[PDB]
């Protein structure tokens, strides 16, 4: 029989099938992995790159390489998918996992030209997921973190901050995240919401400068901007509605019928402004805090009212202030009262000198529950970069909330669960012993593509270091992080989470078990 | 026969055994053509069975029009053969009538009537179709008035074959109902042909508000004559509403707070075979009905059929005026067929 | 219908072109037919010994002009035949002939190494085309005498000259190695050379 | 002369369409021919806007496929039929029908007649249901906690052949103790379920209560209390903001006093709204409806949660879960309108904040919470969790069950040729090869699984002569099994389903002479 | 290890990438080019340069500071 | 006849034209003798008595009707078959009130009209096709199949450039210096006119504008000012498509028509789905095409395809639509004459028969 059209449109038609799909596959996350090497964990370098409208970024956070490129195969693109998913978990490893994961595809593409069904692979895949998890569990050791005692956390996002630029001066920033994350944090629910910080930067100063600051930071500046410019402890309100006459949210058409109209209204107009002028200096508290501006006549009776105030304040801003002051929302003057209204610390007005831009701090004296991260740094890039390595470390902190959240990191785990899955897989009969001796094999790229970025010599160093920690066995005798001898980890103390190496396991097994699957293709 | 799959010019697959679909189907440019096809439409059109074979005759007698015609003759004297033939057959076929179907009324009498005309069509068993088409027609049969092909619906279901397939003395529909309740059976029925909301005058109407009083009892007075309307038609008795224009929610609201069944449907035929087949009326006020013009049924589900959900109106004692039937096959084509034999088959009766 | 009003408002469809092109293709094929007629009087050369089969009628003016023009073709064409002999002329005269060898006369300068059939086969095609073409210049010579240590793998080499600039290139037997290659197809060659003009088939 | 038709016709006939029609299914079945078995494989189509997929059963694929041909379309309806009536086996399915029309080659190239051809099929598919339901599964317990425990069963019969095959006791438990909790309605809209990224298998859950995705809210949000022991719910079809009243309401005062009162007087109405429902004694407002800013500034001023705009099958589902009821208008709240919980909170989970009932007596929906990696993953997880849920679904209502492992086909195929014997003419030759089109399946399955079925298969049909039945194929061992004692169940109703449509389109496509094609203006 | 274009097209139409001393090559060619545009002004006897637009009236000014002058033009 | 009573003018020439002869504005022989000034100039005081798509006023229309073909066409129309323009959407009323005063002030023998979008289908060549009819104060939706518009199937949205201008100028106060006269008001729709595009979205083209600026455009103009960060000009479309910018918060255009393209028949809709032209009034700036495209792609399936067709100018699309139905040579088996005037009225144009 003649060739005819069966599926629609068979002449652009593309379709792959069998071993040489999943030759494509392996080719590519090769070649993927490959690509995401050179940023691993404690010490790395940083890929610079730019998108489709210009923009320079560069950072050693995988995911938001991943996100910004316009790459071309599926494969990437999930690859992609799972650095977001990781990112979104933990905040580290976000090369980590995608290492393992090309680890993983490797060894699956060895296994495969021995003739084996992917069936096999992955099911060995999973087993020793299982059995290195497992142990990770067990070899991760407790922390005791108290209110008062912070300095395991200090070295703990002293270590985090490994191999991001961050790390110059690798100790304040510590101290002020921990700090943040006492004063913001909801104990008894172990709940922290990253709503309640407004993460701000500006070009300029120095790494130095990055501070936390006890209360709010607000960008209006005066009203008036003759009124004088700072108070000290005060008194604040928040109305959520401006200054002018109240008019209805239905259309209305207001007749006037005759002269003495025209004079009753144009003397109530008048009348409502100073019956809210008097409404509010009533109630005794310094500071207005709206939302949507108002009219002049506002801001020079407050002139002559002495009493300070913004306008526009955004949504957001708006109910931060309200959290930080303690007090509640007053909607209109009928809610307003000396009760509601919230206590200032105080309230000061900068320009950053050389600087044009107008910028209102707002510190506590009492208690405050959102907290404000200003930095100063080069440029917008160093702007970026610093912000979302804090933030990172925010996360981290928040998934340190509980006990049990570290074990030893910069490469020593994977060598102790190597071990372990090594250990477990000899005794095995056969069929599965390969592919967990695989997943062993990738468990121990890690440290080897550790000690490439370091510029260590590699095989000399897993080597010596593989028979130091097998012939006295310690969680702590990892590869050298700072590169000065002093492999026991006991000294150096790499403090990283348990649960993101756990999460980044779990994230490359499920994702290559699936990956191993689709193995007919068909593209247009 | 064998089936005869054609693609239209606008690219929907035609599977037609059927002649006259199959010359519906057919584009055709030759003006003779043209004449036979109308010929055998209304051939179809007065009768409906067989319009292949008005075709095959046309074309012998034509054949034979042309041999004759090229042996030497000329076109009157053979034309008057022809009609005398005609003629001649004219008064000769009534002699050959042999039977004739009487009280069209006993179930297997209509169906081996009717199974003659549907073994033209699917061969493989038509006696399971001469049960359904006979259970249908027969429930439905006319006294004094006249049997109408209106008087019976259609209800194709893809799903399992057509074996699970059978007969629904009343109507089927594919909505879902807003009440809350789903099973009622004895309900009243009070038919509406009115938009459901507020009656809205035909000409700009205007709120006019003055003082404050007016705004503060205007939703209050306005959702208590809402409650006063429905109240009024609740205390009919009424256990389902049926209307079709525009809804509004408070009606709904209403409702559940009475526990009323309400229904929308969205064709005017549909409104029209229901009060056809209950006896309602379409009411252009929403006032409550006297008993004389609504339709009572025996009972109203919202009834499931394979995976497709079905607003179902059956009457237990399956009189009705109108039926339709539940229809299960694998593709749309089978439906079609089948559809097309089940109309031969009600065009003989 | 809709698609001519088409073609009378707008040009959205193309459907009304191309329609000149096989006209006037025929046109030009019905009018080429008139040169076998237009030139039977204007191309045989023996008409006058075709009487009884080729006359009608003689103007004597044309006609009698035609056997001048003939005449004088003859004559200038006979006056050329000349040679028929490939010659071997020695190297020490080389460069008298390489330059002073008449303008307006193409030399076909074949330099070769006898012995290999190859060669030989070369030197019987070019002396049997000499019976044939009198008008042209063959030499014939042993390279190593014209060309001092002329490298023996590159013969025979074929040289098409005229006022010493080299038209047409035949180097070694890389075009013309096999012993099927034979007369016709070498003089298809020189006269691809733009010398000769005839036909062939291949 | 002139053309009798339009120009852009095709009319080709004969042998030449029907074997012609014949292959073209064939080509089908062999893109599909690995997929469905507890081996199970997964394919991948990218098309137009770039959207990937991924399954492994073969219809939600074919949907995704577009084609064009009579026999092709009529492929893709049969296998859409096969899919709404009960499930899963849709490459079953196909892959039957095109060994339908490979087996019966020969006979359209040899001398034979539709007309019996048919009829053989419908004859033999007759008897194929009667032995169906003559040697149907029955139980003989009629006990709850074997009724789920078949359901679990079969949950991972449903699950093998899928991806998650692992997790077949996780997620079977899991969706067996969803359907255990529902009514005996039959209700789909009701089991929602709200996907989450990160997370793998185990970390997806399934809520007893309600959990949907907070929306956007405004300013001052979560001022409000985060934790209640016994909160009451106020689900809400009204709005809640300062707007107009209806449009067409025009003021035409001449007093700017009375515009004051107006307008104080529309104040009077929202705070009135206000009061009405903190009377109410209740502590969740929900609504279907945009709720203004200055609502929930009263709620965090009166301690107490906020949330509008809310899709309708959220607050339905609501409504279905806590045992209270919807209300339209303000001025009608009860003690007993309103729901009530055990305990609601707001809680950050991956990324996100959900709101989180729990501890309702009314245990009568539930919603799935799906920690996943894979937007595609995700997605086969939902899919192939609904093909079970459509399992349990039908198999509930009676256990019509058929063991895995393909074995069923062996049985069918046994009992046809053992009939196919009496039988004169070539009757008996088309009962033979729709006997063998039934055999090849479990072939097909293992073959996929990598080893030779010769072999086994005339191990089966020696099991098979003297009473073995659904002695399957094993999958990771690659050997034979009874599935029954093996514990892989799929229902009855499938394969009956599966037959009988099969039947269906091979008369139908048996049944065709000639095509015509037109001009397409 | 590092390779990552042999296998397969793994970019759409111009995304590209360089891994190895070819990038640091690129960096610091452009790092260079700015330095020569800028060292050729530095110091109290710095020198001074003239910025032109391209098209659009040929937007003048006259500047010693490199400041405006790596804002008007277009680094790569 | 080929005059048409377009948007606001009404064109005047002949089916074989290539062009009306005479323009409808609503001294070539005014200094010989002065007969037709007078005329000419008093139909010219009269005004356009279309809004909206709906008649409004009869009187004035064949006022200006007599003069304009018997003072300057030279025409007898007892002797013409006659085709009009009319308003995009009318009930029965107006047609059969418009065909009384015809007869009884013509008497002309034969008629037949159609709606403005059908003659724009006609004019881009199409007799299938959705056309988007975003008309002058008033948008429209008209799904056409072989060329009868369907009475169940016309959609009619409020959305104006006239309002979208208005918006503009509601979020110009935002911008500093608003925008509200008449001559304010023309410089906002000017500068529509020349840079109100759209590349995808709001937020994206905003961050482009604002983050990077390079989206900026400096207007130099005598009643312009450099205010424009790149904004405002795509502050124009944006309204266009997403309603609860204009603060009337509904649904969007493109749900408008998808609803009425899935109310009808599936299989026809692919027909539908074949050409799907558009047509200005609101729109002239691209960026409309792709974006809409894209937009409805959302609403579209997978497995099926959509194509936007756009041309750039569509003046005369009417009168090539009306040109062309004149000279279709079949119009004349629709023609009502006074064969069914005279003899049922207005009656058979009412449909009495289905």
């Amino acid at each position: 029989g003649r060739p005819f059209l069966i599926i629609k449109d068979q002449d652009r038609k593309s379709r792959l099938m069998g071993l040489e799909a999943l030759k494509s596959h392996i080719m590519a996350a090769k070649a993927v992995a490959n690509t995401m090497r050179t940023s691993l964990g404690p010490n790395g370098l940083d890929k610079m790159m730019v998108d489709k409208d210009g923009d320079v970024t560069v950072t050693n956070d995988g995911a938001t390489i991943l996100s910004m490129m316009d790459v071309d195969h599926q494969i990437a693109k999930l690859m992609v998918e799972l650095s977001k998913s990781q990112d979104d978990e933990i905040g580290d490893g976000t090369t980590g996992v995608v290492v393992l994961a090309g680890a993983l595809l490797e060894e699956a593409e060895q296994l495969l030209d021995r003739g084996i069904h992917p069936i096999r692979i992955a099911d060995g895949y999973e087993q020793a997921a299982r059995v290195a998890i497992e142990h990770l569990d067990k070899i991760s050791d407790s922390v005791l973190v108290d209110i008062k005692d912070t300095e395991p956390l200090i070295q703990t996002a002293k270590t985090t901050l490994g191999s991001k630029v961050v790390n110059s001066c690798h100790r304040q920033m510590a101290e002020i995240a921990v700090n943040a994350v006492l004063t913001v944090a909801d104990m008894e629910r172990r709940d922290v919401d990253f709503e309640l910080i407004k993460v701000e930067g500006k070009v300029g100063g120095r790494l130095e400068d990055t501070k936390l600051i006890k209360g709010v930071i607000v960008d209006k500046d005066f009203s008036h901007p003759q009124m004088p410019k700072k108070v000290e402890d005060a008194k604040i309100a928040i109305l959520t509605c401006p200054f002018e006459p109240p008019k209805p949210k239905t259309k209305h058409k207001l007749d006037v019928t005759s002269v003495e109209d025209y004079k009753a209204l144009q003397k109530y107009e008048k009348e409502k402004f100073e019956e809210m002028i008097q409404q509010i200096k009533e109630t005794g508290a310094n500071l207005a805090i709206c939302q949507w501006g108002f009219d002049d006549e506002a801001n020079h009776l407050l002139l002559q009212n002495n009493l300070p105030a913004v306008r526009w304040v955004g949504g957001p801003e708006i109910e931060l202030i309200a959290i930080a002051t303690g007090g509640r929302i007053v909607p209109r003057f009928s809610e307003l009262t000396a009760e509601k209204l919230g206590f200032a610390g105080l309230v000061q007005e900068i320009s950053f000198g050389t600087t044009k831009d107008k910028m209102l701090v707002i510190e506590q004296c009492k208690n405050s529950r959102a907290v404000t991260i200003f930095i100063r740094g080069g440029n917008k890039m160093i702007i970026e970069e610093a912000k979302r390595s804090l933030h990172d470390a925010l996360c981290v902190i928040r998934n340190l909330i509980r006990d049990n959240r570290v074990v030893y990191g910069g490469g020593a785990a994977e060598i102790s669960c190597a071990l372990a899955v090594s250990q477990e897989a000899d005794k095995c009969p056969t069929l599965e012993q390969y592919a967990m001796r695989a997943f062993a094999d990738a468990l121990e790229v890690i440290p080897m593509a550790l000690s490439e970025n370091s510029g260590m010599n590699p095989i000399q160093t897993m080597t010596e270091v593989r028979a130091r920690q097998v012939k006295e066995m310690n969680p702590a005798l990892g590869i050298d992080c700072l590169h000065k001898g002093t492999n026991d980890m006991k000294q150096q103390h790499v403090i990283e989470t348990l649960i993101g190496k756990k999460q980044q396991i779990s994230l490359a097994t499920q994702m290559v078990r699936m990956i191993l699957k689709i193995d007919d293709i068909r593209k247009p | 026969g064998m089936n005869k799959m054609v693609i239209n010019h606008l690219e929907k697959l035609f599977v037609t055994n059927d002649a006259a679909t199959i010359l519906r189907e057919l584009e055709v440019q030759h003006p003779a053509a043209k004449m036979i096809v109308m010929a055998s439409h209304m051939q179809e059109q007065e009768v409906g069975d067989g319009t292949n074979f008005v075709l095959v005759f046309a074309g012998a007698l034509l054949e034979l029009a042309e041999e004759l015609l090229r042996i030497g003759l000329s076109v009157s004297e053979v034309i008057e053969g022809y009609e005398i033939a005609c003629r001649k057959a004219h008064e000769i076929l009534p002699n050959l009538v042999c039977c004739s179907a009487k009280n069209l009324r006993d179930i297997d009498e209509v169906s081996s009537l009717l199974r003659t005309s549907i073994m033209s069509k699917q061969y493989g068993n038509e006696v399971f179709l001469a049960k359904l088409i006979a259970q249908a027609c027969v429930s439905i049969f006319p006294d004094s008035g006249h049997f109408n092909v209106d008087n019976i619906r259609v209800c194709k279901i893809l799903g399992s074959g057509i074996s699970s397939s059978s007969v629904l003395h009343g109507m089927v529909f594919k909505k879902e109902t807003e009440g809350d309740v789903t099973s009622v059976k004895d309900a009243k029925i009070a038919v509406y042909s009115c938009p459901f909301d507020g009656m809205i005058t035909e000409t700009k109407g205007t709120v006019l508000i003055k003082t404050a009083e007016e705004l503060m009892n205007f939703s209050k007075g306005e959702e208590n004559l809402m409650d006063a309307q429905v109240k009024a038609i609740a205390d009919t008795g009424a256990n389902v509403v049926v209307t079709g224009g525009k809804v509004a929610d408070m009606a709904l609201h209403y409702a559940n707070k009475y526990n009323i069944m309400l229904v929308r449907l969205n064709s005017k035929w549909d409104l029209r075979r229901l009060c056809k087949t209950v006896g309602a009326t379409a009411l252009p006020r929403l006032t409550p009905p006297v008993l004389e013009e609504m339709g009572h049924c025996d009972s109203v589900y919202l009834s499931e059929v394979g995976d497709t959900q079905v607003v179902v109106f059956k009457h237990e004692k399956e009189d009705g005026a109108i039926s339709t039937i539940v229809l299960r096959g694998s593709t749309d084509n089978l439906m079609d067929d089948i559809e097309r034999a089940v109309d031969d088959g009600v065009n003989t009766f | 219908e809709w698609n001519d009003i088409l073609r009378k408002k707008g040009i959205l469809p193309p459907k009304e072109s191309l329609k000149e092109l096989e006209e006037e293709a025929e046109e030009e094929q019905r009018i080429l037919q008139q040169s076998v007629v237009k030139t039977y009087e204007d191309m045989t050369l023996e008409e006058l010994e075709d009487h009884e089969d080729e006359f009608n009628e003689e103007d004597e003016r044309a006609i009698e002009m035609y056997r001048r023009r003939r005449l004088a073709e003859w004559k200038a064409t006979k006056l050329k035949n000349k040679f028929g002999e490939v010659l071997e002329i020695s190297g020490k005269d080389y460069v008298q002939e390489v330059t002073k060898a008449g303008e307006g006369l193409w030399v076909i300068l074949h330099l070769y190494k006898q012995g290999i059939p190859l060669c030989a086969l070369i030197n019987q095609h070019l002396s049997g085309l000499a019976r044939k073409f009198p008008d042209v210049k063959f030499i014939k010579a042993i390279s190593t005498t014209c060309i001092p240590n002329y490298p023996d793998r590159n013969l025979p080499t074929i040289f098409v000259y005229l006022e010493g600039d080299i038209k047409a290139q035949f180097i070694g037997p890389l075009v013309f190695g096999g012993m099927n290659l034979t007369r016709d197809e070498l003089e298809w060659k020189l006269s691809e050379s733009g010398a000769i003009m005839t036909d062939l088939e291949e | 002369p002139v053309i009798l038709l339009k120009e852009g016709t095709d009319s080709s006939q004969g042998i030449p369409q029907l074997v012609s029609n014949i292959s073209a299914c064939q080509v089908i079945a062999e893109a599909v021919r690995t997929t469905l078995g507890p081996r199970g494989m997964d394919k991948l189509i990218v098309d137009g806007r770039g959207k990937a997929t991924i399954s492994n059963d073969g219809a939600t694929i074919l949907k995704l496929l577009d084609v064009v041909h009579p026999a092709a379309k009529t492929l893709v309806d049969i296998a859409k039929s096969q899919d709404a009536e009960v499930g899963d086996g849709t490459t079953s399915v196909t892959l039957l029908a095109a060994e339908f029309l490979k087996q019966v080659k020969p006979y359209v190239e040899e001398g034979l007649h539709p007309q019996i051809i048919i009829r053989a099929f419908r004859t033999a598919t007759q008897l194929a249901v009667n032995k169906i339901k003559e040697i149907a599964v029955t139980v003989k317990k009629a006990d709850k906690v074997e009724q789920r425990k078949l359901l679990e069963k079969c949950a991972m019969t449903a699950l093998s052949s899928k991806l998650i095959s692992q997790q077949k006791a996780f997620f079977a438990k899991m969706v067996v103790d969803a359907v255990m909790m529902l009514d005996d309605l039959l209700q789909l809209k009701m089991i929602g379920i709200k996907k989450v990224q990160g997370g793998a298998l185990e970390d997806s859950q399934l809520v007893a209560g309600v959990a949907f995705k907070k929306t956007f809210s405004y300013a001052g949000f979560e001022m409000q209390p985060k934790k209640y022991h016994n909160p009451k719910i106020a689900l809400l079809n009204v709005e809640l903001e300062l707007k107009a009243e209806k449009d067409n309401a025009e003021i035409r005062v001449h007093t700017v006093e009375d515009y004051q009162a107006i307008v104080d007087a529309e104040w009077n109405i929202l705070y009135d709204k206000l009061e009405k429902i903190h009377h109410s004694g209740a502590k969740v407002v929900l609504s279907k409806l945009p709720i203004g800013d200055v609502a929930t500034q009263y709620f965090a001023d009166r301690d107490m949660f906020c949330a509008g705009r809310v899709p309708e099958e959220d607050l339905k589902r609501t409504m279905m879960a806590c045992g209270g009821s919807i209300q339209t208008s303000v001025n009608a709240l009860s003690a007993d309108v309103l729901g009530r919980c055990q305990v609601f909170e707001e809680t950050q989970i991956g990324g996100e904040r959900y709101n989180f009932f729990t501890g309702c007596p009314k245990a009568k929906t539930c919603t799935f919470i799906l920690r996943g990696g894979a937007e595609q993953f995700m997605e086969e997880t939902e899919r192939s969790l609904h093909d079970a849920i459509m399992i349990v679904r039908r198999a509930i209502k009676n256990d019509s069950v058929v063991a895995g492992g393909g074995a069923i086909e062996m049985e069918l195929s046994k009992y046809l040729r053992d009939y196919s014997r009496t039988i004169p003419g070539k009757q008996q030759l088309l009962i033979g090869a729709y006997a063998k089109a039934l055999e090849i399946i479990p072939r097909q399955l293992c073959d996929n699984a990598g080893f030779d079925a010769t072999n086994i298969l005339n191990k089966l049909r020696a099991r098979h002569a003297q009473g073995g039945t659904w002695y399957g194929v094993d999958i990771n061992n690659e050997d034979i099994a009874d599935n029954f004692e093996a514990f892989v169940w799929e229902p009855a109703m499938v394969r009956i389903n599966a037959l009988t449509a099969a039947s269906e389109a091979a008369c139908l496509i048996v049944s065709v002479d000639e095509t015509i094609k037109n001009p397409r203006s | 290890a590092s390779l990552s274009l042999a296998p397969v097209n793994i970019f759409k139409a111009g995304a590209d990438e360089e891994r190895a001393e070819t990038a640091r090559l690129t960096s610091f060619i452009g790092a260079i080019a700015i330095g020569d545009l800028v060292k050729s002004t530095l110091g109290p006897k710095g020198m001074d340069k003239i910025l032109l637009s391209s098209g659009r009236d040929a937007s003048l000014m006259v500047t010693n500071d490199g400041a405006t002058i790596l804002k008007n033009i277009g680094v790569d | 006849l080929v005059v048409d009573n377009g948007s606001g003018m009404c064109k005047a020439g002949f089916a074989g034209d290539d062009a009306p002869r005479a323009v409808f504005p609503s001294g070539q022989k005014d200094s010989y003798v002065g007969d037709e000034a007078q005329s000419k100039r008093g139909i010219l005081t009269l005004k356009y008595p279309i809004e909206h798509g709906i008649v409004t006023n009869w009187d004035d229309m064949e006022k200006i009707w007599h003069h304009t073909f018997y003072n300057e066409l030279r025409v007898a129309p007892e002797e013409h078959p006659v085709l009009l323009t009319e308003a995009p959407l009318n009930p029965k009323a107006n047609r059969e009130k418009m065909t009384q005063i015809m007869f009884e002030t013509f008497n002309t023998p034969a008629m037949y009209v159609a709606i403005q979008a059908v003659l724009s289908l006609y004019a881009s060549g199409r007799t299938t096709g959705i056309v988007m009819d975003s008309g002058d104060g008033v948008t429209h939706t008209v799904p056409i199949y072989e060329g009868y518009a369907l009475p169940h199937a016309i959609l009619r949205l409020d959305l104006a450039g006239r309002d979208l201008t208005d918006y503009l100028m509601k979020i110009l106060t935002e911008r500093g210096y608003s925008f509200t006269t008449t001559a304010e008001r023309e410089i906002v729709r000017d500068i529509k006119e020349k840079l109100c595009y759209v590349a995808l979205d709001f937020e994206q083209e905003m961050a482009t504008a604002a983050s990077s600026s390079s989206l900026e455009k400096s207007y130099e103009l005598p009643d312009g000012q450099v205010i424009t960060i790149g904004n405002e000009r795509f502050r124009c479309p944006e309204a266009l498509f997403q309603p609860s910018f204009l603060g009337m918060e509904s649904c969007g255009i493109h749900e408008t028509t998808f609803n009425s393209i899935m109310k009808c028949d599936v299989d026809i809709r692919k027909d539908l789905y074949a050409n799907t032209v558009l047509s200005g009034g609101t729109t002239m700036y691209p960026g409309i095409a792709d974006r809409m495209q894209k937009e409805i792609t959302a609403l579209a399936p997978s497995t099926m395809k959509i194509k936007i067709i756009a041309p750039p100018e569509r003046k005369y699309s009417v009168w090539i639509g009306g040109s062309i139905l004149a000279s279709l040579s079949t119009f004349q088996q629709m023609w009502i004459s006074k064969q069914e005037y005279d003899e049922s009225g207005p009656s058979i144009v009412h449909r009495k028969c289905f």
